[PDB]
């Protein structure tokens, strides 16, 4: 139930 | 480190948070 | 945190959330001790009884946060890990002795009104403040009850407990690298850390220099806020030479 974080941090 | 432990929105502005006095009062 | 309250904005600007990449979820609390170093509990990263052994690339740290679940645009900062260091004598087999780990960030984080490091204690500050009855402050996004979750960071103030009372509350072997805190049954007041608060800070405000010091790390407890039980915390000062060794060499 967490808001998606910017994809830049998961790359 | 030189500035550690001094909160921008509290100590740095000489504002106290709502419960820090409870800590101080326990330091007997 | 059980029986705490919502934090004020900027009340704990050293608070760090350990965040799992996939699935995206809270893993633990942690604290900011410089622009490049984050302190947490070793069991947040390594606990073989639960098949837990995280590597750097599994994790992010989120700093400056207040809301548990929101992406706090323009406020929080998200950092990747360069390296994890776990205390070499962390005792995950028995009692979580030396429950401490450091995480070095890939790039330094910019301080702000919401992001600021906590101090680590010197011997004298530890000797003066780590006394039974003296209160510290615990913060985290963990469960509100043992058996549910907060919208924003929670805070509770709790008294340090005499070592014999800590020992007599449990069958676990307590070491000098641990202290316990919480109210006794007849003291009336309540409060404890709970699942999800692991690795966050137990802080005290020095009355000598008006700075906040991290005296403990949320380590373990038997239930959450149970009468006659206490929360156990890693004794940061007792492990500070290891902290300094790691930082002074990496
Ligand atoms: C934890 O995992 C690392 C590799 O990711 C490995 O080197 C280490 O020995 C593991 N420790 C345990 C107790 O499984
Ligand atoms: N103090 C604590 N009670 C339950 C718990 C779980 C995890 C870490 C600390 C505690
Ligand atoms: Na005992
Ligand atoms: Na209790």
């Amino acid at each position: 139930d967490f808001e998606e974080i910017p994809e830049e941090y998961l790359q | 480190e030189a500035d550690c432990g001094l909160r921008p929105l509290f100590e740095k502005k000489s504002l106290e948070d709502k419960t820090e006095r409870e800590l101080l009062e326990s330091y007997i | 945190i059980v029986e705490g309250s919502d934090a004020e904005i900027g009340m704990s600007p050293w608070q760090v959330m350990l965040f799992r990449k996939s699935p995206q979820e809270l893993l633990c609390g942690a604290s900011l001790i410089s622009d490049r170093w984050v302190l947490t509990a070793a069991h947040c990263l390594l606990y073989p009884p639960w098949d837990k052994n995280f590597t750097e690339n599994d994790l992010l740290v989120r700093i400056g946060k207040h809301s548990r679940t929101r992406y706090e645009r323009n406020i929080e900062k998200i950092s990747m890990l360069e390296k994890i260091y776990i205390h070499p004598r962390y005792n995950w087999r028995e009692n979580l002795d030396r429950d401490i780990a450091l995480m070095k960030l890939k790039k330094p984080v910019a301080f702000s009104d919401y992001i600021h490091p906590v101090c680590l204690p010197d011997r004298e500050t530890a000797a003066s403040l780590l006394q039974a009855g003296y209160k510290g402050r615990v913060t985290g996004w963990g469960n509100l009850k043992e058996t549910g979750q907060p919208s924003v960071l929670q805070v509770v103030n709790l008294p340090i407990v005499e070592r014999p009372v800590c020992k007599d509350s449990t069958r676990i072997r307590i070491t000098d690298n641990m202290f316990c805190a919480g109210y006794k049954p007849d003291e009336g007041k309540r409060g404890d850390a709970c699942e999800g608060d692991s690795g966050g800070p137990f802080v005290m405000k020095s009355p000598f220099n008006n700075r906040w010091y991290q005296m403990g790390i949320v380590s373990w407890g038997e239930g959450c806020d149970r009468d006659g039980k206490y929360g156990f915390y890693t004794h940061v000062f007792r492990l500070k030479k290891w902290i300094q060794k790691v930082i002074d060499q990496f």
